């Protein structure tokens, strides 16, 4: 306890060099009052918002949506100068397919009420980034708002029943075996496979259902659209449902070789 | 003595309100003081309207240091978690925090400087607003985002949000945000029939379908993960993931889930999911699984 206090006075001294022969307890009480009355704004606030989630602020209006307040911050988050966004509206810079969704986020229709959604706003041939804004509504009707970035071939994958059909491709097969997506789906591999080696894939796949969890490893010839047979190599794991352990699929990652 | 004075007036000169400054103990004078002061410093390393910032944000903010002392708190944190400045700042991340978190706490502080992460905090605020005592606290998922920084040691300023219980729910819905609810291995049972128009999928035909049939699979790392969460917390917020669209492509998603319970047997019953589609189909020319093919 009166340990605890020693400490708390000493760490007070601790970073100040103005009071730091220490002096009588009372002394360092005023002290830390009288440097304290020399010295939370909103710059370090900003950068503090700034700082942990890459939010900038802005105020638009709920009818027209041109913006009547953005925050400098704008201009590291999405690269884009602050003359660009003020004078402007949301619409403008939101990526199409987002507007309707503005418009009922900017809405006064429906409800001192509070918003959160998500958009894509081009940044600094377009490039849209996902922002996430946080905000209400104040009658200045305007909205008052944080928008933030949280931002945290020679193979495909595919997944299979444990039998070995297709039940997900990636489009990179097209250019790594020749094949349409469609025309994998639904079938064996061991369908692609040349017949010599065919043994050899069954075997892999009792492996990797013997051996849960564990990477499996298969070398076989798979049969092109263009009827080449081409040395392939596919690691397949089965994946499980992490609360039932149930096995989901089997995933392959089919890589030429 | 007047020192007693002299503490009033260090609790006036500190920045807050009197009434809240003047009704406080020796010892917690001395604590608020201390982090004001390390809060300064830090913030002389790192720069170097207050209420809209504040009722703007749906989270608040916290610097924490290595050691896991919370030097500072945002004024809002008692509006999310009940406990108040006052009441945390200088405190012992740890001793708020559930223990099972507590070691992936210790490596967010440590050391890429970027942080994202669950954590459970205790709360004393329930849904109506009314507050209870730190005897009876609800744990309380908060995701925290944020950078690890060093000045002159190290510290953690990280955002920290509460994810919205779908029951009670306090803000807008727009028109492509809507409802499923899964059984706990995350096969669908319920969907809004807002999908019909948004993805292209009838309700009916994914009641009893595993979730894990329906994403793009280049996403699987983060999706399982947040499953894993969600059954370790009972809350969580996915990344920006991709669900294969009925009729080829697919579409992007960002969906909370929370853990619902039976409040008769206080079991889990089932899950819920707040799913914020982000786009439009996209390359619904490619097929990418056996549901999409059968729908041609
Ligand atoms: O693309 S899905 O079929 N997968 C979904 N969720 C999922 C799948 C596998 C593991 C974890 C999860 N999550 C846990 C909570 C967030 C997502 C999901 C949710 C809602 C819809 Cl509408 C469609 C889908």
């Amino acid at each position: 306890r009166r340990n605890k206090m020693t400490a708390y006075i000493t760490e007070l001294s601790d970073m100040v060099p103005t009071c730091s022969r220490k002096p009588d307890k009372l002394t360092i009480l005023r002290m830390a009052v009288s440097h304290m009355k020399s010295l939370l704004t909103d710059q370090e606030l900003k950068h503090l918002i700034l700082e942990a989630a890459d939010g900038f602020l802005f105020i638009v209006s709920c009818e027209t949506g041109r913006v009547v307040y953005v925050s400098d911050s704008v201009t590291p988050v999405l690269n884009q100068p602050q003359s660009e966004w003020f004078g402007s509206t949301l619409y403008d810079q939101v990526h199409p397919d987002d507007v309707d969704k503005l418009r009922e986020q900017l809405s006064t229709s429906e409800n001192g009420s509070r918003r959160s959604f998500i958009c894509r706003m081009r940044c600094g041939e377009p490039h849209f980034v996902v922002v996430h804004c946080t905000g209400y509504i104040k009658a200045w009707f305007c909205l008052v708002a944080i928008g933030r970035l949280q931002v945290t071939p020679t193979e495909f994958i595919s997944r299979h029943n444990i039998e070995g059909i297709f039940t997900f491709v990636d489009h990179r097969c097209v250019a790594t075996v020749g094949y349409q997506p469609q025309e994998l789906l639904g079938k064996n591999i061991v369908e692609f496979c040349h017949p010599e080696d065919q043994q050899l894939l069954r075997d892999s796949f009792q492996q990797v259902v013997k051996l849960k969890g564990q990477v499996l490893s298969v070398m076989f010839r798979f049969r092109s659209k263009t009827r080449e047979w081409l040395w392939m190599r596919t690691s397949s794991f089965t994946f499980q449902n992490p609360y039932s352990d149930e096995i989901e699929y089997i995933i392959c990652t089919n890589t030429n070789v | 003595s007047k020192e007693t004075e002299v503490f009033y007036e260090l609790a006036h000169e500190l920045p807050l309100p009197h009434s809240v400054s003047s009704h406080l103990d020796k010892a917690s004078i001395m604590r608020l003081a201390i982090s004001f002061l390390r809060t300064h410093k830090l913030l002389s390393s790192v720069c170097s309207m207050d209420n809209l910032y504040l009722k703007a944000l749906e989270g608040f903010i916290a610097v924490v240091t290595q050691d896991g002392d919370m030097i500072f708190l945002s004024e809002n944190i008692s509006k999310f978690m009940g406990l108040t400045q006052v009441e945390l700042t200088g405190h012992s991340i740890f001793d708020f925090t559930h223990p099972c978190d507590h070691e992936e706490i210790r490596e967010n502080l440590t050391l890429s400087t970027e942080r994202d992460f669950f954590m459970r905090m205790k709360c004393t605020v329930t849904n109506r607003g009314r507050t209870v005592n730190l005897k009876s606290a609800t744990w309380k998922v908060l995701h925290c985002t944020g950078q690890v920084r060093v000045y002159n040691l190290s510290c953690l300023i990280i955002m920290c949000e509460p994810i919205q219980h779908p029951s009670h729910m306090d803000i807008p819905l727009d028109s492509k945000t809507f409802l499923s609810r899964h059984s706990m291995d995350m096969k669908f049972t319920y969907c809004d029939d807002r999908i019909l128009e948004l993805i292209g999928y009838h309700p009916e035909e994914l009641l009893g379908r595993s979730a894990y049939e329906f994403y793009h699979a280049l996403d699987s790392e983060n999706m399982t993960k947040s499953h894993q969460n969600l059954c370790t917390k009972g809350q969580v917020v996915s990344g920006q993931y991709r669900m294969l669209a009925k009729h080829g492509g697919y579409v992007w998603l960002e969906t909370q889930g929370t853990v619902i319970y039976n409040p008769r047997n206080l079991q889990p019953q089932c899950i819920m999911c707040v799913n914020y589609v982000l786009s439009e189909i996209e390359k619904n020319d490619v097929v990418f699984s056996m549901d999409q093919t059968e729908s041609l």
